[PDB]
């Protein structure tokens, strides 16, 4: 029952800043974690295959890091696209859990 | 090219029965067991369980036991859910997904509202 | 060099999904490609039927990889590299490895030529390339088919010499044991097993149950 928690439950940034989101697991999910982003009424599309190796098709500004119990998604620059809600989930063992969600809006 | 197209919107009344279907094209349907994900208005995303696409044997998350029932038709290459005895709390968006390399693959949702 | 324990690896092979080749035309090169594809599909089928105490450790690791989620985690692990150290859900740290990549070749090279031009192949090097790449899978299939899915000694088709030494240089052991095991690789092939484990989520995985000599 590993439960995850995201620190910036709210967020607000410019069109050129770098913002960083974090998740804290309630257990040692060695490496396995991923970051979806849900647009205005779509299905959550994933951004990284793993804590580090980002997923093909996405832009390079997203850069994940972490291991064990402290993970960090970093949007290296904001654009009109990089706006929505960002969840984080472990896929180490069942049942899977999500982070509370991080709402990102313009400054 | 992996697609999981899902059923359409619905409107029911508390105490009814509902069946949401998920069609899965783009891969051998019998490779990946399909997982079911419930969202909620304002709340967070909730993973409820999966159903093996070989034996059909389902398994449920401790919050979604008792009424929810998963089923599939191997020949048709589609799997569906059934939510007996709908309640005002069962309202939301229900997702069908399978294991991508690490993360999931989400098909479009089916907003299932339960009003009187 | 007294064998006192086992060290179960996990050896994966990225399979492909052969979508029905809708192309009419029976040129010799296309016919040879079709025959090789049919042998490939047959190998996958016999392996699936092969799946569906000296190997107690490999048996336990196979039953763990049959749990829902584990292959996903191994696949994510060996994703960009060709070797990782995945920690299974029950606490054990297993050393996965990706010794062959046939999905890549099959999809990228073959499937365009098969689907777009209505199966018109130009050169004859591609069919020799494909049969060379496929012979190792076919030979693993043959060894598993004859030995009832548990093969000893680990042949050079299961785990080649370079890959056995790459496995030995990453086991959690002293440097003296790595040196010993790298100087007697034939005696390490003659002392292990190769359990056949899973085909699921488009991958072929078998467990190589290497020895480890605590007394030297």
């Amino acid at each position: 029952d590993i439960q995850m928690t995201q620190s910036p439950a709210s967020l607000s940034a410019s069109v050129g800043e770098t913002v960083t989101i974090t998740c804290r697991s309630s257990g040692n999910i060695h490496n396995f974690l991923t970051w979806y982003q849900q647009k205005q009424g779509k299905s959550p599309q994933f951004l990284v295959y793993n804590a580090k190796t980002l997923a093909d098709g996405v832009s390079s500004r997203f850069s994940g890091s972490g291991s064990g119990t402290q993970f960090s998604l970093k949007i290296n620059s904001l654009q009109p696209e990089d706006f929505g809600i960002y969840y984080c989930q472990h896929f180490w063992t069942t049942p899977y859990t999500f982070g509370g969600g991080t709402k990102l809006e313009i400054k | 090219q992996i697609q999981l197209v899902q059923s359409g919107p619905e409107l029911k009344k508390p105490g009814e029965t509902v069946k949401i279907s998920c069609k899965a094209s783009g891969y051998t349907f019998t490779d990946y067991s399909m997982h079911w994900l419930k969202q909620a208005p304002g709340k967070g995303l909730k993973w409820m369980g999966w159903i093996t696409t070989e034996t059909g044997e389902p398994t449920y998350a401790d919050d979604f036991k008792g009424r929810f029932a998963f089923s599939l038709e191997t020949s048709a290459s589609t799997a569906y859910l059934q939510i007996n005895n709908l309640k005002n709390e069962d309202t939301g968006i229900y997702f069908c997904a399978r294991y991508y390399y690490g993360p999931f693959y989400w098909g479009q949702g089916t907003l299932v509202t339960v009003s009187t | 060099a007294l064998r006192t324990g086992w060290y179960t690896s996990v050896i994966t092979i990225e399979l492909s999904n052969i979508k029905e080749n809708k192309c009419n035309g029976t040129d010799a090169k296309v016919k040879l490609i079709k025959q090789e594809l049919d042998k490939y599909k047959n190998a996958v089928t016999e392996l699936q039927l092969l799946m569906q105490s000296a190997i107690a450790s490999g048996v336990a690791v196979c039953k763990v990889l049959h749990l829902e989620g584990e292959v996903n985690k191994i696949k994510s692990a060996l994703l960009s590299t060709n070797k990782a150290v995945v920690s299974l859900s029950n606490g054990v740290s297993v050393l996965t490895f990706k010794v062959l990549d046939l999905k890549n070749y099959i999809d990228k090279q073959l499937l365009p030529i098969l689907n777009k031009q209505s199966c018109s192949i130009s050169n004859i090097e591609t069919v020799i390339e494909f049969q060379q790449k496929n012979n190792r899978l076919l030979e693993i299939t043959r060894e598993f088919s004859v030995n009832a899915g548990v093969t000893t000694p680990v042949s050079t088709y299961m785990l080649t010499n370079s890959e056995l030494l790459s496995l030995i240089n990453d086991m959690p052991i002293t440097n003296d044991q790595k040196k010993l095991m790298s100087n007697n690789v034939q005696i390490v092939r003659q002392q292990s097993y190769s359990i056949m484990c899973i085909i699921k989520e488009e991958v072929l995985a078998y467990v190589v149950q290497l020895p480890l000599y605590g007394v030297i």
